[PDB]
């Protein structure tokens, strides 16, 4: 827990910017299956450092 | 001969009233459950009106 | 133990998956960092798609 409010800080999801790096939302959404189809990503996995 | 322009005044309505329906960010997911399943309804109704 | 059939035996029934007839989409799973899949929908000139 010392470190989860670190990690969700930056946010749950993100998007691509066109042409360039990763966009994390403040958010702090919890994941459906809605979104897969569409836009976003589990930024859990998101592999920026 | 086959152009009807009523029903297709009616199909714009439908295409501007769909982003309005597509873009309200909402959070806690139930509303995202729905947010998806209103088109298979907001575009049925648009084919039963032609 | 099952190292041994999971990588000479389970590994053929997949090659030749990739193959047959009626497969024609992209399941692409290496990197689960960003990878998409292609919408293709089926577009007309009036009603909806």
């Amino acid at each position: 827990p010392v470190e989860y409010g670190i990690f969700i800080q930056r946010g749950a999801t993100y998007t691509i910017n066109a042409a360039g790096e990763f966009e994390f939302s403040g958010r702090n959404e919890k994941w459906d299956q809605s979104l897969y189809l569409s836009e976003h990503f589990p930024a859990l996995f998101s592999d920026v450092p | 001969t086959v152009t009807n322009e009523f029903a297709s005044r009616f199909r714009t309505i439908v295409a501007t009233l769909a982003n309005v329906v597509n873009e309200r960010a909402v959070q806690d997911d139930m509303q995202k459950a729905t947010r998806s399943c209103t088109k298979q309804w907001l575009r049925h109704l648009e084919t039963q009106f032609d | 133990n099952i190292a041994v059939a999971h990588t000479d035996h389970l590994s053929v029934v997949y090659a030749t998956m990739s193959n047959f007839m009626l497969n024609f989409t992209n399941n692409f799973s290496g990197n689960h960092a960003t990878f998409k899949p292609d919408q293709y929908v089926i577009t007309s000139p009036e009603g909806s798609y």
